[PDB]
């Protein structure tokens, strides 16, 4: 009387399942049903590229703040290790997935989530805790011990 | 979401007899990276030349963006290049080494 | 352009709705407007090749209508310049539009 | 993964309804009549 | 692309349909409606029963060959029944 | 395979509905889905068809001895409008590569 | 309002929502669910084609102002109709001026 | 065998009943409520009061998005997926049979002509 | 504006409205194909030696062993065929050894196209492989990038640094993707040049056909081949343009056959019938030239013939009929065109192919070219296919083959039967299944090609099958029900009365089944087995009928095509034998069922039915029915359709005057539909008249005649042409049965009414008309 029947069932996902519906691999972090990029509602807002809202990133790497490249955030963004992620990182300590950046509507905002990467990720060289948005604004620091770069964020104005 | 019928060739013609490949690989450069770019340096030919990409979709957002897309005073043809017809000029042969390689070195 | 064409043949097709035995010249552009439909590509380039070279038309028919007290001219063209002016036409007013062209102030406008 | 867009949008049971195009309704003919939308009975 | 097929006569009555009804198969021609057709169960057979011995539809009446060609032999070759240069279905 | 333009002969000749041949049954809500894949379970196939309704319980043939199962589900639903969308919706699916085929009992 | 509020319960809108106001409003709001409402979105300036349509056809067209197409239909005279049969007596009293009881029909139900 | 008979009888009543539709068989049991609203009123007009409250307003169930519109109407069940998977025959059926409408005015307007 | 804008093809609307795309996700794999004694035991160890040295092949072997057989009449022409098969030139060398070790014995008592399979499958095991171990996207090679594009092209690096930015591209999508970037214009003032195909005319190239032609819009011009290929732009002309351009270009590049060669024609054509955008026209019109230039090139067409043949081959399964009757016709011509042994050498390959798809489409092929050459010749071909021991999906082929070339060949199988029997009989008992399934289906199609003759050459089939009747779950059970089926028939009153017997009690139990397949088969089953001769009528009444009508008869069934005729004809021969008032007993209430189709049905089978036993059977309140239910249907009709017309008219006449207590009923609806709504109906009831006429006459109502005599003559002013004809062919039927003198529209009145109608353009009227004028100016 230990084990009655050797199969009986699941009731459980099926790998083909959650595969199919996102691949790039299978990917997490599905945009939810808010995201936009942010160039239309900065049309929605009747800017042009001069008054427009344009989110500019910023590169430090974290040994010397003395730009290895500038990123538009305008045109989600999956930040991960290398092909799969579209943002790249050469950072030897991201996972496969490590983050992602979503713009999201609450207004067109910035937002950051962590997909849970096993080292985590400091922001403001304070950590956040997985699986919620964060909202960012101006001028806060991203860093994805592992901490090899440094990040910034920057609206487009002046 | 596709047509199947496009291809990562295209054909791109109303070209310049004096154009040069440094605009082409600019120009074209946008959408992804070069597989490579032939161009007619034969007398029926000439103006008009092959653009191949690592990806479909390269090709795609190209031909979204790039159609009727301008240089000097001329408006480009731009199409997806078909497939098969004049092939066999080549063959398909060589396949012998490089299969035993990969079932050299994986072993599989 | 497809929009275009498709918008100009039923405008130019819209005059003849009721469509009575008509005659042989409106016949022809009945036939040559029919025409159009099947063959969309074939038209919008021999369109564009007229729009590129020819200088020279055929003689305009004129009548006056009768109000009973200002008369209005009446022009009448043969049918294929008058596809071709009309696709050119909806082509006309669809850039200006998009290119805000005509400010405001000019007001026999779709709007109102 | 849900399939998800920007806002909402509209349904569809309408969304396709009244013809196309069309235009009007003749150069303004007598013959047509055409006053009424839907019969009597 | 349209041939007799010209296999052995049996004795199986020929078939025409609305279409064909009076015409002499060979002189193509209604006169004088004499003597009666046979072609092989080969080439009618089956979806053939009643089938029409050139269009392809049912069969309401049997073809009479005409005099012309009965002078001139002819209906005494294989069995006239045209066979398409595909299939005959 | 079959379904589906049997559908379009429904359509396209204006069956115009109660005449419809889900009214064939009337009786019935237990669906078959055949052509399944193997990797699938209760849960998923429970998650993909409470769409069009909510499904009562479904047996899913799976080989005894093996506990694989053999590629097909009987379906119960609570609703026969269900049914009748499921059928005349869903079929002609692609999972995992392979399309689904599902039809009444 | 109801765009922003199906926006917020990202439930699309249905078509009773839109019952209400269905027939209203001076684009005439339904003109926006056209099946080819595509191709109307490209074309511009048909209100001052209306107006230079009499020169170039020979008919006096009333409606030149507006078009159905854009504006929608501005008026419903479905009434009109009925009260008009009511004000001469009803069925009865309109066909009493007919030879109709010489038909001997049975009824005027089915009059065609 | 009394119990034993009834586990496999009683199971007959138990998936009979479950057989056909759950769904199907409670709005068959609402038509009965409407017998016994004939009981009492056997002519109902306007005011009376099932129609005043009537007037006077004018379990898991599934949370997420929206589920696209069915022909009858039915959202989906607690744990569904939150996905569409169809062959869309219901959208181009309900938009055909849309069209239908459209054609049988447009069928009209030619008649007075 | 923004809203309006929120809010924000016809002509693919009524560009689709011409041709189509009209296939099924299956079908477009179309689109990935690219162009192109004892020792003689022994002995046939010794030449699996020599041929395997000249690796494994087990076709080519079994066919050189073919000709044993027939030993001593071997000869020469195993040469020649095999000199195809191998290298020509190894041919010459293998064959004469092979003619001195035989008759020394006697006495004492291509390869690079097959090369290429193996080669695909083998990769296909790597990739496959690998996955497994971890599509067209998959990155290439020099070499592959010189075998696509044509000549005269060249490789550019512009520098070593742009090659550097495309190779920083990829990293740089993402990465300068996200950058700054933006474009903008300035308003200033402002030479356009442009190709159309001028020279004369040259009528009008579509945007993507420029791809094909772009070769003939330069102007470049009178300086060899290359104006052969730019002369045979010829074509272009052919596919578009005015129809008189069409046909003087198909003449002048028929003539120029000969002159040209097949191989320039083919490169250039090929490419075009091949492409993506075709239309129907275009195709048939493609296929047309191909035709007409094959009529002439007979020798030279060798090395095109599987380059044909790959396009070619899809036009065998299609929906079109016109298109697979064409497509057998120019199949035939090359097959006969070409040699035995090329078609034969050239097709191989394609047996043992993955896709099954191109398997399939040349069974059929290998069916066309042995409805050409004949079935003895290409014998030893397919009895070596069939034995082929290295793989079942060959033998698969082969058998499939074996069914096309049964249903092709048809009635003409019946010589060859019993080898052809003798070839596939193996595969019945083979381990895999398809072969099995498919095997006793390909002998149903003989057996229904077979019918009755040539019993005994089936016979040691059955003994296997019906003992597989006993142990089968699913496809292959009902498809032995198919084959024993077609059998029966052809089998002794004896020995298929216990056979039959037998087969009755699956046949029962397997009414049930969902698949419609399953269904079909048990369908015309249940006619040739309950209609036989040898059979009881009480044990079909009692068993069959009741779940016969049960399960059959139901609303998924009649909505079908296939399944509606078939149920038709079963349904039709079981009255043949159990009589006619049971089943017309039975389905009469079905007359007033809601939907057409299966009205349609019910209605078109009592048609039949009192066509063949007629209406003598039946009894009185079944008749009430009868009449009533065929006046309801009739009342209704959704479409116009001669089914429910002939059906009343056949109906009446097998009553006869059985039905007189009914004509007022008749004829009342008759005048009260011939009023409705005009154009549906009024062409209907007159029809009906029409057809009613004889049966209002011999009954002798005389009034209903003077009814029908000057109610019909007054619609003669009837302005809708479509229902004017019918009228008068009413009229023309009256004529026929009472006589002139007796007109009750005495003809003085009606011929001059008549007289000038003869404007009338449409057809029916005038035909309807003349002829009436003809009747009674005879
Ligand atoms: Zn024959
Ligand atoms: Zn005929
Ligand atoms: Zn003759």
């Amino acid at each position: 009387n230990l084990q009655a029947q050797e199969e009986e069932r699941e009731f459980y996902n099926a790998r083909r399942r959650e595969h199919r519906q996102r691949n790039d691999p299978g990917g997490n972090n599905k945009e939810k049903e808010v995201p936009a990029k942010e160039k239309p509602s900065f049309e929605l807002s009747g800017a042009l590229l001069e008054d427009t809202n344009t989110f500019r990133g910023v590169v430090i790497k974290y040994s010397e703040p003395p730009r290895w490249r500038l990123y538009p955030f305008k045109n989600a963004y999956l930040l991960g290790r290398h092909p799969i992620d579209h943002p790249s990182c050469s950072k030897q300590h991201a996972v496969f997935q490590y983050r992602l950046v979503e713009y999201t509507r609450a207004r067109v905002k910035p937002y950051i989530i962590d997909l849970g990467s096993g080292n985590g990720t400091f922001l403001n060289n304070k950590r956040i805790e997985p699986q919620r948005y964060y909202e960012l604004k101006e001028k806060d620091v991203l860093k994805f011990k592992d901490d090899e770069d440094e990040e910034e964020e920057e609206e487009v104005s002046d | 979401r596709l047509p199947p019928e496009v291809n990562r060739i295209l054909y791109i013609r109303n070209l310049p007899y004096k154009i040069t490949a440094e605009e082409m690989y600019d120009i074209f450069g946008k959408y992804g990276p070069i597989r490579q770019i032939r161009v007619g340096n034969t007398p029926e030919t000439r103006g008009t030349a092959y653009v191949v990409y690592e990806d479909i979709f390269d090709a795609k957002n190209a031909c979204d963006h790039l159609s009727g897309f301008n240089v000097c005073n001329r408006y480009l043809v731009v199409l997806y290049y078909n497939a098969n017809r004049a092939f066999q000029k080549m063959d398909t042969k060589k396949k012998e080494e490089q299969l035993k390689l990969l079932k050299e070195k994986y072993g599989i | 352009d497809t929009k275009l064409l498709i918008l100009a043949l039923e405008r130019l097709k819209e005059a003849y709705s009721v469509k009575s035995r008509l005659n042989q010249s409106q016949r022809e552009e009945l036939g040559l407007i029919e025409q159009a439909y099947d063959n969309p590509h074939e038209a919008l380039s021999r369109i564009k090749r007229h729009l590129l070279t020819q200088r020279a038309f055929k003689e305009v028919g004129i009548e006056f209508m009768d109000l009973y007290s200002h008369l209005v001219p009446v022009y009448d063209v043969e049918p294929l310049e008058k596809i071709t002016d009309a696709y050119l036409d909806q082509y006309l007013w669809y850039e200006a539009d998009k290119r805000r062209l005509f400010p405001p102030w000019i007001k026999p406008a779709d709007t109102e | 993964n849900p399939r998800t867009s920007n806002e909402v949008q509209y349904d569809q049971r309408l969304f396709n309804q009244s013809k196309g195009m069309d235009s009007g309704f003749a150069g303004g003919e007598d013959e047509i009549y055409n006053v009424y939308d839907q019969a009597w009975r | 692309d349209l041939i007799f097929c010209r296999k052995q006569a049996g004795v199986a009555i020929g078939r025409l349909c609305e279409k064909c009804d009076g015409k002499c198969v060979i002189c193509d021609s209604y006169v004088r409606p004499c003597t009666l057709v046979r072609i092989c169960d080969e080439c009618n057979y089956g979806s053939y029963q009643g089938r029409c011995v050139i269009c392809g539809g049912p069969g309401v009446s049997d073809a009479y060959y005409c005099k012309e060609c009965t002078i001139q032999e002819k209906d005494r070759d294989g069995c006239p029944k045209i066979v398409n240069l595909g299939s005959s279905k | 395979k079959l379904i589906n333009e049997l559908n379009e002969r429904e359509v396209q000749l204006g069956v115009a509905d109660k005449v419809s041949w889900h009214s064939e049954y009337k009786d019935s809500a237990w669906i078959f889905l055949g052509g399944l894949p193997y990797e699938l379970t209760e849960g998923d196939i429970i998650c993909v068809f409470s769409q069009y309704g909510e499904i009562v319980n479904i047996n899913l043939v799976r080989d005894k001895k093996t506990g694989k199962s053999k590629g097909f589900c009987f379906l119960c639903y609570e609703d026969q409008r269900s049914t009748i969308l499921a059928v005349d919706n869903f079929n002609g699916i692609k999972i995992k590569g392979r399309t689904i085929r599902v039809d009444h009992v | 309002l109801k765009r922003q509020e199906a926006i917020a319960q990202n439930r699309r809108l249905t078509l009773e929502d839109l019952e209400d106001s269905w027939d209203r409003g001076i684009p005439r709001i339904n003109t926006l669910f056209q099946k080819d409402r595509h191709t109307l979105a490209y074309d511009k300036g048909w209100r001052v084609r209306t107006d230079f349509k009499q020169y170039q056809v020979l008919k006096q067209n009333p409606f030149w102002w507006t078009h159905q197409r854009h504006d929608g239909k501005l008026w419903n005279l479905n009434n009109y109709r009925t009260d008009m049969i009511q004000a001469l007596g009803g069925v009865e009293g309109i066909l009493e001026h007919t030879l109709f009881k010489g038909t001997y029909f049975p009824t005027w139900e089915g009059l065609f | 065998q009394r119990r034993k008979a009834e586990k496999d009888s009683e199971r007959d009543e138990l998936y009979a009943q479950w057989g056909k539709g759950l769904a199907q068989s409670r709005q068959q049991q609402q038509n009965v409520e409407d017998a016994m609203k004939e009981m009492q009123k056997p002519l109902a007009r306007y005011i009376d009061d099932e129609d005043l409250d009537r007037m006077l307003r004018e379990r898991p169930r599934y949370s997420g998005p929206a589920p696209p519109p069915n022909r009858f109407n039915i959202w989906p069940g607690y744990r569904w997926d939150g996905v569409d998977r169809s062959n869309g025959f219901e959208q181009k059926r309900f938009a055909r049979l849309a069209s239908k409408k459209a054609v049988e005015e447009l069928a009209y307007k030619w008649s007075v002509e | 504006p923004g809203y309006h804008a929120p809010v924000a093809d016809p002509f693919a609307e009524h560009r689709p409205p011409k041709i189509a795309d009209r296939e099924d996700e299956y079908k477009k794999h179309r689109r990935t194909m690219i162009i192109s004694a004892e020792k003689a035991k022994a002995g046939e160890l010794k030449v699996v030696n020599g041929a395997a040295a000249s690796d494994q092949t087990p076709g080519a072997t079994p066919k050189k062993l073919s000709s044993w057989d027939q030993a001593e009449t071997p000869g020469h022409t195993p040469s020649l065929r095999w000199d195809e098969t191998p290298g020509r030139a190894k041919g010459s060398e293998t064959p004469g050894a092979t003619p001195g070790s035989k008759i020394w014995d006697p006495t004492p008592s291509a390869e690079t196209p097959r090369t290429d399979r193996g080669g695909d499958s083998i990769g296909e095991t790597p990739t496959p492989g690998a996955s497994k171990r971890k599509e067209r996207n998959r990155p290439l090679s020099d070499e592959e990038l010189d075998a696509m594009f044509p000549e005269g092209y060249k490789v550019l690096p512009p520098p070593a640094g742009y090659v550097p930015i495309r190779t920083p591209a990829r990293k740089l999508t993402a990465t300068p993707t996200p950058l700054g970037g933006m474009t903008g214009f300035h308003m200033q003032t402002e030479m356009k040049s442009v190709n159309d195909q001028p020279s004369g005319n040259l009528p009008f190239l579509k945007p993507d056909d420029i791809q094909y032609f772009d070769k003939l819009l330069v102007d470049v011009d009178e300086s060899e081949e290359q104006k052969e290929r730019k002369i045979m732009k010829l074509l272009l002309k052919i596919k578009n343009g005015t129809p008189p351009m069409r046909k003087a270009a198909l003449r002048q590049i028929t003539d120029k056959a000969r002159e040209f060669g097949a191989g320039p024609l083919f490169n250039q054509i090929l490419p075009l019938l091949m492409s993506p955008t075709l239309e129907d026209q275009e195709r048939h019109l493609l296929v047309k030239v191909i035709d007409r230039i094959l009529y002439k090139l007979d020798d030279l067409v060798r090395p095109y013939v599987h380059k044909i043949l790959v396009v070619i081959e899809p036009l065998l399964i299609d929906e079109d009929y016109y298109a697979r009757v064409e497509g057998r016709e120019i199949i035939s011509n090359l097959a006969k065109a070409a040699g035995l042994a090329t078609m034969i050498s050239t097709m191989r390959p394609d047996i043992d192919n993955m896709d099954e798809y191109v398997r399939n489409t040349t069974a059929r092929a290998f069916a066309v070219v042995a409805s050409a050459l004949g079935i003895p010749s290409l014998l030893p071909f397919l009895k070596a296919v069939c034995k082929s021991k290295k793989s079942w999906q060959a033998r698969h082929t082969g058998i499939k083959i074996v069914q096309q070339i049964a249903i092709l060949m048809g009635c003409a199988i019946l010589p060859h039967l019993r080898s052809l029997v003798e070839i596939i009989e193996h595969g019945l008992v083979d381990e895999q299944q398809k072969v099995r399934t498919i095997s006793a289906l390909a002998i149903a199609a003989l057996a229904e090609a077979a019918t009755p003759y040539g019993i005994e050459s089936f016979d040691s089939v059955l003994k296997p099958l019906w003992k597989g009747i006993r142990q089968h779950r699913g496809k292959g059970l009902a498809a032995f029900l198919k084959a024993i089926g077609y059998l029966i028939p052809l089998m002794d009153a004896e020995y298929a009365n216990y056979y039959t017997r037998e087969v009755m009690l699956i046949l029962i139990r397997e009414f049930q089944s969902p698949d419609e397949e399953m269904k079909k088969i048990v369908l015309k089953v249940v006619k040739q087995c309950c209609g036989t001769d040898g059979v009881e009528a009480n044990y079909i009444k009692t068993e069959i009928l009741p779940p016969f009508f049960k399960h059959f008869w139901q609303h998924r069934m009649a909505l079908d095509r296939r399944n509606y005729r078939q149920l038709v004809d079963t349904t039709v021969e079981l009255a043949n034998k159990v009589g006619a008032a049971e089943i017309i007993s039975r389905i009469v209430d079905d007359l007033k069922d809601e939907a057409e189709q299966y009205r349609k049905m019910v209605m078109e089978t009592i048609e039949k039915i009192m066509g063949n036993l007629g209406a003598a059977d039946i009894d009185h309140k079944l008749e009430e029915q009868l009449i009533d239910g065929i006046l309801y249907a009739f009342q209704e009709q959704t479409t116009e359709d001669s089914v429910m017309l002939n059906g009343f008219g056949t109906v009446v006449n097998a009553l006869g005057k059985r039905v007189k207590p009914y004509l007022p009923q008749i004829c009342g609806t008759v005048l009260w539909r011939l009023n409705n709504k005009s154009a549906k109906v009024r062409q209907q009831a007159a029809d009906l008249i029409s057809r009613t006429a004889v049966v209002m006459k011999t009954c002798q109502e005389e009034k209903l005649m003077g009814h029908l005599g000057v109610v019909l003559y007054e619609y003669l002013g009837e302005e809708y042409p479509e229902v004017l004809g019918s009228i008068l062919g009413a009229l023309k039927a009256i004529v026929n049965v009472i006589g002139m003198h007796k007109m009750t529209p005495p003809i003085k009145d009606l011929l001059p009414r008549l007289t000038p109608i003869l404007k009338n353009r449409h057809e029916k009227v005038q035909e309807n008309c003349i002829d009436l004028v003809g009747r009674i100016a005879d």
